[PDB]
C-alpha cells in the first residue's frame, strides 16, 4: 500500500540522519566499502539498510 | 545487433523465433515483466474518499 511505502521512506530518512549525526555509528572501514562505486556514504548505508 | 542480421532478413520472423535466436546467441533478456499494483487511498478530509 502507499501508506506502508511512505512510512518506510520517512522513517528510514530519520534513522539515517540520526546515525550520521555527530560521531557516526559506523566506522570509516565500512564507509570505504560502501562508497567504492562513488556513491555518497550516507546514501550507501541507506541502500544497505534496505 | 547481436545475431548479426539485417532488419529485412528478420522482417517476417515471429516473436518465439526471435527469442530462440537470441537465447542461442547467449542473450538472456528476451522477456517483458509485469508490474506490481499498489493500493492507495486518500483520507476523507472535507470530501469523499478516493
Amino acid at each position: 500500500t502507499s501508506g506502508s511505502i511512505i512510512n518506510h521512506a520517512n522513517n528510514l530518512n530519520k534513522v539515517i540522519n540520526h546515525v550520521f549525526a555527530d560521531k557516526p555509528l559506523i566506522s570509516e572501514t565500512m564507509l570505504k566499502i560502501l562508497t567504492i562505486d562513488g556513491t555518497t556514504g550516507k546514501d550507501g548505508y541507506r541502500n544497505w539498510l534496505d | 545487433f547481436l545475431t548479426n542480421t539485417t532488419y529485412d532478413i528478420v522482417n517476417n520472423d515471429t516473436i518465439d523465433v526471435l527469442k530462440m535466436k537470441l537465447r542461442n546467441q547467449g542473450w538472456p533478456f528476451v522477456e517483458r515483466y509485469n508490474a506490481v499494483e499498489i493500493d492507495m487511498s486518500v483520507e476523507p478530509l472535507r470530501s469523499p474518499g478516493q
